[PDB]
RNA sequence: GAACUGCAUCUGAUACUGUUGAGCUAGAGUAUGUGAGAGGAAGGUAGAAUUCCAGGUGUAGCGGUGAAAUGCGUAGAGAUCUGGAGGAAUACCGAUGGCGAAGGCAGCCUUCUGGCAUAAUACUGACACUGAGGCUCGAAAGCGUGGGUAGCAAACAGGAUUAGAUACCCUGGUAGUCCACGCCGUAAACGAUGUCUACUAGUCGUUGGGUCCGGACUUAGUGACGCAGCUAACGCAAUAAGUA
RNA sequence: UUUAUUAAAAACACAGCACUCUGCAAACACGAAAGUGGACGUAUAGGGUGUGAUGCCUGCCCGGUGCUGGAAGGUUAAUU
């Protein structure tokens, strides 16, 4: 099954934005799925304050999972807590093009 | 679940048990039990401190782990035993070295689950957190006041309470009392509810059973005599004063509390 | 649901010809697995009604299945109940 | 051809100045596409690339 | 005499019905690919708004009405700004639009799941229609138990209006409305039109497909008209109330 | 269950219901205090009060007296 995930994420912590993105990837493909897509919108500005801040870090990486793998992903952005929204979509296929926001 | 019983007799008419097939039919572990002689409500004078004690069943106090210090060492759930001591389930750990010991059964506590206690656990029922590791929302049990002495809140069957947030080394708590409080964030939780949901749901049917928890009648002041209660007295039926105890403490609405060294950890109460 | 692989499974155990996917026995056999597994989703979901009345049509057109199949050959009707255990 | 949440370029012209959706009758949109017009501008409201009105 | 439409038993016929053997695919289904959908169930989450709680600014009104008054406000309201709590509903999209057997079903996301529509090929070979009883589902209100409770609001309290006003109007306000699990089994539950077939001028929209060359044809719906025919009339008219 | 020894009952209790208190060194009770009971319990718990299985239910009145909240103003102790 594939998944789109963006991942919202405070700017105090986009330095670690890249280490969360390789943690879930490592998790990701160490139970045999695939990542398709990985962007990085960066610190893009919101259209409405989240949290009281109007600047946030963007990342949607197109992945390939279980079901398992999958509510292990959610909980992980749940309790993250630098993550300050999450989107989790399904795809009938696989979607590598580039993105119209990179 | 909720059993009645069938109207076989007047005293079975209104038995409505608590009945749970998955607890331990054995004894319990016999190197956790205490002897546990009944006090009659009477304390180091003799008196009658505490009315309608007195009677019931010989138990054994079981020793719970209310302080969960075991840290960073896994335990696995042996089983879950009936307490006569209380009215939620307990939980039989079986640690890694082998140690045993019982600790309060939360709802979704199964036999064999792993159980932690520490700061690096998982946010699973029945693992025991200082309360700056618990993220907000989360529903647990098993409140530590002072922090190293052990669980004291939250502990009756059912009973959870709302992590709402945060102010500087303080988690602000609602308790099930419709009360939010203040508890130090270094104080402990255990996460999840606790077992025996249903425990509230229960009848027992008849006045035996009553007697048989150690509960003794209970006689209303208005069926005295003026020299036994202020309810006392009159012709026939007759209340005559605004409602108090025995001891001429007003009954309907009067606060009672009186603690000046504890008022700054209470948020605020619920009005209803 | 029942993956295109084991939907597969059951129509090749059930053939009564070549490719025929069509017979009584394969609709019955499909019919069955289809109940046995949603049995599963209506254990979890008691008061999912929509589903439940597909759910009684397949249970209604495998019961006229079994009749017609009955009325035409008997010894077939026999065999396959007590293959799916009906 | 196709639409998605992610073409913000796009959504702002069927969005109007204070952030409503824009109907059919006024832009031309076919029936099926302005249904996905719609949910893609929700899922973009959602995801904060968009706003739901123009006072928040 | 005729009749006694009757019954019985034999004989003959096989068009139809009944019972049977074999075969067929046009009714009914199956497998396979695509598609649309507020179909259902369980979770989670978002943003506007209301209400309340606590603060800053600030001062004399607010609110309400046909006018008023009750109510709120100098113990500082209303307004404005900032934080917090909580419940409910999901603006725009939105559409004689869609889905569902009806009842019904609208933020967004996931999980489980039903039906339908569509192309072609292969398959089964009458497996069909309807259906007394029976069962299932079935708005709202209501009932039981346990939760929740912002707004709204039966009852209720007050203010008006009035001859009166157990009302309409105003200010409040509890059940209920929300959740879980069970009852209840009723509605102008309506298209006041049972289900399923076939056939019978046409014209213009629209939703989901399909096939051709922006149009044309065809499909399953969903609408507005309009012949024949039908109707007491109104009107219905391929989604019949026509012909069977 | 009860008036041992003139009253056994419609009286008391009772399962059940409701109100109210109590965040734990709990409220409450014994005690001069220490120390206890409550309870090696923890709001699905514990206390007080009324009512008294169950069925159908439980209307109106907050003027009085209590209780709860509020503090603008009036009055007001020791002290100074």
């Amino acid at each position: 099954r594939h998944y789109e995930v963006v991942l919202l994420v405070h700017p105090d912590q986009s330095d670690q934005v890249v280490g969360m993105v390789e943690r879930y990837i490592k998790l990701v493909q160490d139970n045999n799925g695939i990542i398709h897509r990985l962007e990085d919108w960066g610190r893009r500005q919101l259209a409405y304050p989240i949290n009281k801040i109007h600047k946030a870090h963007y990342v949607l990486f197109n992945i390939e999972t279980n079901g398992e793998t999958l509510a292990e992903l959610e909980e992980l952005f749940r309790y993250n807590d630098a993550i300050i929204r999450s989107l989790v979509m399904r795809r009938d296929d696989a979607i590598t093009e580039e993105s119209q926001l990179a | 679940p909720i059993v009645k019983a069938k109207p076989t007799s007047p005293g079975r008419r209104f038995v409505e048990k608590v009945v749970h097939p998955h607890l331990y039919k054995g004894r319990p572990f016999a190197a956790l039990l205490e002897s546990k002689s009944k006090t009659g409500g009477r304390n180091n004078n003799g008196r009658i401190t505490t009315r309608h004690i007195g009677g019931g069943h010989k138990q054994h106090y079981r020793i719970i782990d209310f302080k969960r210090t075991k840290d960073n060492i896994p335990a696995t759930v042996e089983r879950i035993e009936y307490d006569p001591n209380r009215t939620a389930h307990i939980a039989l750990l079986k640690y890694a070295d082998g140690e045993r010991r019982y600790i309060i059964a939360a709802k979704k506590q199964a036999v064999g689950d792993t159980v932690m206690s520490g700061e690096a656990s998982p946010i699973r029922p029945g693992n025991c957190l200082p309360l700056k590791n618990i993220p907000l929302g989360t529903v647990i049990h098993n409140i530590e006041l002072k922090i190293g002495k052990g669980a004291q809140m939250a502990r009756a069957a059912g009973a959870s309470v709302q992590l709402l947030g945060r102010d500087g080394i303080y988690a602000i708590l609602r308790l099930r009392s419709g009360e939010t409080r203040r508890v130090h964030v270094n104080c402990r939780a255990v996460i999840g509810e606790v077992s025996n949901t249903e425990n509230n749901l229960k009848s027992l049917g008849k006045a035996g059973a009553s007697r048989w928890r150690g509960i003794r009648p209970s006689v209303r002041g208005v069926a005295m005599n003026p020299v036994d209660h202020p309810h006392g007295g009159g012709e026939g039926r007759n209340k005559g004063r605004h409602p108090t105890s025995p001891w001429g403490q007003k009954s309907k609405g009067l606060k009672t509390r009186h603690n000046k060294r504890t008022d700054s950890m209470i948020i605020r109460r619920a009005k209803k | 649901m029942l993956t295109n692989s084991d939907r597969e499974q059951i129509i090749a155990q059930y053939q009564r010809g070549e490719n025929d996917t069509g017979s009584p026995e394969v609709q019955v056999a499909l019919l069955s697995a289809r109940i046995n597994d949603l049995q599963n989703h209506f254990k979890a979901h008691k008061a999912d009604h929509h589903s439940r009345r597909g759910l009684i049509r397949m249970v209604n057109t495998r019961r006229k299945l079994l009749d017609y199949l009955k009325g035409k050959d008997l010894g077939r009707y026999t065999t396959l109940i007590s293959q799916l255990g009906l | 051809t196709h639409i998605d949440y992610k073409d913000v370029e796009l959504l702002k012209q069927y969005i109007s100045e204070n952030g409503k959706i824009v109907p059919s009758r006024i832009t031309g949109t076919s029936t099926k596409y302005q249904r996905q017009l719609a949910t893609a501008i929700k899922q973009a409201r959602y995801l904060s690339l968009l706003p739901y009105t123009d006072n928040h």
